[PDB]
């Protein structure tokens, strides 16, 4: 029983990906170092 | 080689090592042949005390 | 036991240098030039010059070429003596040299080819193990996700007919290393902590390596009461770890809840996982997971706590703190809401009556989808 009336219209990873990965930011490392270098002074 | 006494010291140095990186079963393997070997030989009273 | 070809410390380099930062790096090139020249590994050599855009020397790559030229030829007449003269061993044995030295010098179709036609030829169980083992290795040392899949069933099925211990095990090492692959760290957590006492295959990773992906992962999958019985107090873990004071202290900082020595040795971790080669897309992943275990095992224990507590904790100023905690509260996966007036985070935990009722919503309402179609399917 297709549905014929409408028509039917590089990143091949396997992994779940979430949707906080997508999200574009400083690595961690870099975070942790300015948020410590801020709060030593 | 038959001379176990020398294989005692170095099995229970073994098992010192052993235990001093926390490889607890190893470090009881290593003691349980070094007795294993004692009760084979003549233990002066130093190597006595040393695997009690 | 098994041989080291392919060595995927020369796909360990090869990532380095494409990775920016260590592009310009010239150790990682000294070592992996040393690795090829002591290999004569030609055709890898063109597909890293072409990927890079590496000024190839003429002189080495046309003595690399005339050298696997006649080493070729050498095999071709060993295969030649072998039939004629010899029965099917040795030419089996000749057709598994030539495949071997195939994939030495980097080529990986006609590598590929000639296990395959190898495997063909093959009759004893232990050497088809060699053999998928191979493939198994070639595929790793490319990332060719369907050949390690292909590989890896077909290992577990010759496993299934005829297994020895010590091949199951390495079987066991090849799966747990593709699961890190694919970020399914359970699984691999699984794998590692059954191999770790009796790991023998020195040719994928050195023992120190593999403890320190053991532990990683297995912090990452593990829950606390698992992770202390199977890693805290893991025997061999510890007596490597007594060589690595750096995971240690990272594994020991979440498990005595010493949350600022884990965030530096967090972000320790995160430098040594983006230069990994197979640890390489998953190091976001793995950092956000673990600051998110980080901040449930510290909120387990409190019902309400002011956001300095955490920024003291965790050695963090309170706005990093309160926008992590926002950003993980908003895609739940924390149970706990911030009061910024007072700036408290008081947690959410559901009790196990409520949690249980969830939980039976949520089945029901699958099952009882599943039960509607099925129903409608049949009463027509």
């Amino acid at each position: 029983d297709e549905f014929e009336e409408f028509p039917a219209e590089e990143d091949a990873h396997v992994w779940e990906d979430n949707w906080d990965d997508d999200n574009v930011e400083d690595d961690f490392s870099n975070q942790l170092r300015a948020e410590l270098e801020k709060h030593g002074y | 080689m038959d001379d176990k006494a020398l294989l005692v010291e170095v099995q229970l140095l073994e098992s010192k090592t052993y235990h001093a990186l926390s490889n607890l079963p190893k470090a009881r393997a290593a003691l349980t042949s070094a007795r294993t070997t004692a009760n084979a030989i003549y233990c002066p009273p130093k190597l006595q005390a040393t695997l009690d | 036991g098994l041989p080291k070809n392919p060595d995927l410390r020369i796909a360990q380099l090869r990532f380095l240098l494409s990775l920016p930062e260590h592009r310009g790096d010239a150790a990682v090139r000294d070592e992996l030039m040393a690795a090829v020249r002591d290999n004569n590994m030609a055709p890898y050599y063109e597909a890293l010059c072409k990927s890079l855009d590496w000024q190839i020397d003429v002189d080495l790559l046309n003595k690399m070429k005339k050298a696997n030229e006649d080493e070729l030829k050498r095999l071709d007449e060993e295969l030649e003596d072998a039939e004629k003269n010899l029965g099917e061993s040795e030419i089996r044995d000749a057709m598994m040299a030539k495949a071997e030295y195939l994939c030495r010098i980097g080529d990986k179709e006609g590598a590929l080819t000639a296990f395959r036609k190898t495997y063909d030829k093959t009759v004893a169980l232990g050497h088809r193990l060699d053999i998928v083992f191979y493939l198994l290795r070639i595929g790793l040392f490319y990332m060719d996700n369907d050949l390690i899949t292909r590989n890896t069933e077909k290992a577990k099925s010759l496993i299934e007919e005829g297994g020895d211990w010590d091949r199951r095990n390495r079987l066991k090492v090849y799966q747990g290393l593709y699961c890190v692959a694919i970020r399914d760290f359970k699984q691999a957590a699984e794998l590692f902590l059954d191999t770790v006492s009796t790991f023998t295959s020195y040719e994928l990773m050195d023992y120190k390596t593999f403890v320190t992906y053991t532990v990683y992962v297995s912090m990452i999958a593990l829950e606390r009461p698992d992770l202390r019985e199977k890693v805290i107090k893991g025997a061999e873990i510890l007596e490597v770890l007594h060589s690595l004071p750096a995971v240690r202290q990272y594994l020991f900082s979440l498990y005595e809840c010493r949350y600022s020595v884990f965030f530096q040795s967090l972000a320790v971790v995160e430098q040594e996982m983006k230069k990994d080669w197979l640890f390489a897309p998953h190091y976001r992943y793995y950092v956000r997971e673990m600051r998110i275990h980080a901040y449930s095992q510290l909120l387990e224990s409190y019902r309400s706590l002011t956001l300095g507590y955490m920024a003291e904790a965790f050695g963090v100023g309170v706005e990093f703190i309160d926008q992590e905690l926002s950003r993980f509260i908003a895609a739940g996966r924390l149970h706990c809401k911030i009061d910024k007036v007072n700036e408290i985070v008081e947690t959410n935990r559901p009790d196990s009556k409520n949690w249980q009722y969830q939980e039976t919503i949520k089945k029901g309402d699958l099952l009882l989808n599943r039960v509607q179609k099925l129903s409608r399917v049949i009463n027509m």
